[PDB]
């Protein structure tokens, strides 16, 4: 199954912040849909699922700021957080829960299983019946089977997730500059060659090479938060030293919290 | 704040067992049917063992776990270095609906070869020089343990601001990489006569210099 997060990456201090996840192969109307989130440096904390119809559940402690809707229509269901602060900034991970409770047939403290219940009893099958010594006034005790209650939750399927960043500051696009290697900058037959991406808000930028096609050697690395709040990341690939006069290296950044993506080919320097 | 009691960190050589507990309660792992997810660093948490002791589709048989009264395991034999990353319990709160997660548990894979850093410092590209900005990028990869230091110098003496260095962060190999930035003016780019990134890494300082002469 596929779980796609849709939604804005950016949202401003103390408004709503709307998420939308689309299934692709299920139903809505069974499958229990979930959304968890994971701030920077904390752990994983559930937010709510809807289930069969719209059975609503969230997390006791969020439940006021918390709301979950369900359109089996489009096959969609959404998120909603009010009042957002830089504590809800987090990855938001669409997710398919799987919820059951199973149910197991016991009886009382002292209560052994016998055929010896009537019918008044009303326990709703022979199987279905207790009895626990004999009283020396009431007699032979019976008693209906007691019905326990086992909780099972589990995360089947994990979507690929959606940063989401809480700030006054508007969004900005990155600017791509060539990080081209040099005659002095090799490792004898490897180069090292890259992509500077610089001066974009929020996060994150992704960074491929020749459209995928080239995977071997590359690392994109972490981005730093600059003192302008603007971001900047490299990302470098590591090629042949002998082919930079004849293959073509474009690194393709993608930062969609802006809808941009930039193409940049890396020529290699006269020095 | 309701999080399941789990060890910040946990450690184990490669081919060796690891352990890493899960303790609740009664509502929750009492219960039964805990769950374990393993969230690696650029990568969707993917689910590993549910109802205490099945394994998920797809998740090799060295991944086991268990559980003993308000406490579960999740154990890792034949360790290798893929397996380091943040493992997270969980289980519902007397509530199918409803569910906590662990604090989270840090795996450090120990026994892994070392490998020194290699640098490769880059001047300023033309294209950002006309943007009037000047960029420094040092790059620093393949090395292990994930542990630098980074000092920048202009002109054989230390650089006092503009710095900005990340973290070092696994590869795809599983050795670490680095980055590091000096940010200045075109005009000090072209003030002074050589600037320097040095690597320091287990008794190596690795230093690359870059002057705009050569350029």
């Amino acid at each position: 199954v596929q779980l796609r997060e849709s939604g804005p990456s950016l949202v401003k201090p103390s408004q709503t912040l709307s998420l939308t996840c689309t299934v692709s192969g299920f139903s809505l109307n069974d499958k229990a849909v979930g959304w968890v989130r994971q701030a920077p440096g904390r752990a994983l904390e559930w937010l709510g699922s809807v289930s069969t119809g719209g059975s609503t559940t969230y997390n006791p402690g969020l439940k006021p700021r918390l709301s979950i809707t369900k359109d089996n229509s489009k096959s969609q269901i959404s998120l909603t957080v009010t009042s957002v602060t830089t504590e809800d900034s987090a990855t938001y991970y669409c997710t398919t829960v799987h919820q059951t409770t199973k149910t197991t047939k016991e009886c009382p403290e002292g209560y052994n299983w016998d055929d010896g219940c009537g019918s008044e009893l009303g326990c709703g099958g022979a199987d279905c019946c207790c009895w626990g010594g004999v009283d020396e006034y009431a007699g032979d005790l019976y008693s209906c089977c007691s019905v326990a209650h086992t909780y099972e939750w589990y995360v089947d399927a994990w979507g690929q997730g959606l940063l989401v960043t809480v700030s006054s500051a508007s969004t900005k696009g990155p600017s791509v500059f060539p990080l081209a290697p040099s005659s002095k900058s090799t490792s004898g037959g490897t180069a090292a060659l890259g992509c500077l991406v610089k001066d974009y808000f929020p996060e994150p930028v992704t960074v491929s090479w020749n459209s995928g096609a080239l995977t071997s050697g590359v690392h994109t690395f972490p981005a730093v938060l600059q003192s302008s709040g603007l971001y900047s990341l490299s990302s470098v690939v590591t090629v042949p030293s002998s082919s930079l006069g004849t293959q073509t290296y474009i690194c393709n950044v993608n930062h969609k919290p802006s809808n941009t993506k930039v193409d940049k080919k890396v020529e290699p320097k006269s020095c | 704040q309701a999080v399941l009691n789990q060890p910040s960190s946990v450690s184990g050589s490669l081919g060796q067992r690891v352990s890493i507990t899960c303790s609740g309660s009664s509502s929750n792992v009492g219960n039964g049917y805990v769950s374990w997810y393993q969230l690696i660093p650029g990568s969707a948490p993917r689910t590993l063992i549910y109802g205490d002791t099945s394994r998920a589709s797809g998740v090799p048989d060295r991944f086991s776990g268990s559980r003993s009264g308000n406490t579960a395991t999740l154990t890792i034999s034949s360790l290798q270095a893929e397996d380091e990353a943040d493992y997270f319990c969980a289980s519902a709160e007397d509530s199918s609906s409803n569910a906590v997660f662990g604090s989270g548990t840090t795996l450090t894979v120990l026994g892994q070869p070392k490998a020194a850093p290699s640098v490769t410092l880059f001047p300023p590209s033309s294209e950002e020089l006309q943007a009037n900005k000047a960029t420094l990028v040092c790059l620093i990869s393949d090395f292990y343990p994930g542990a630098v230091t980074v000092a920048w110098k202009a002109d054989s003496s230390p650089v006092k601001a503009g710095v900005e260095t990340t973290t070092p962060s696994k590869q795809s190999n599983n050795k670490y990489a680095a980055s590091s930035y000096l940010s200045l003016t075109p005009e000090q780019w072209k003030s002074h006569r050589s600037y320097s990134c040095q690597v320091t890494h287990e008794g190596s300082t690795v230093e690359k210099t870059v002057a705009p002469t050569e350029c």
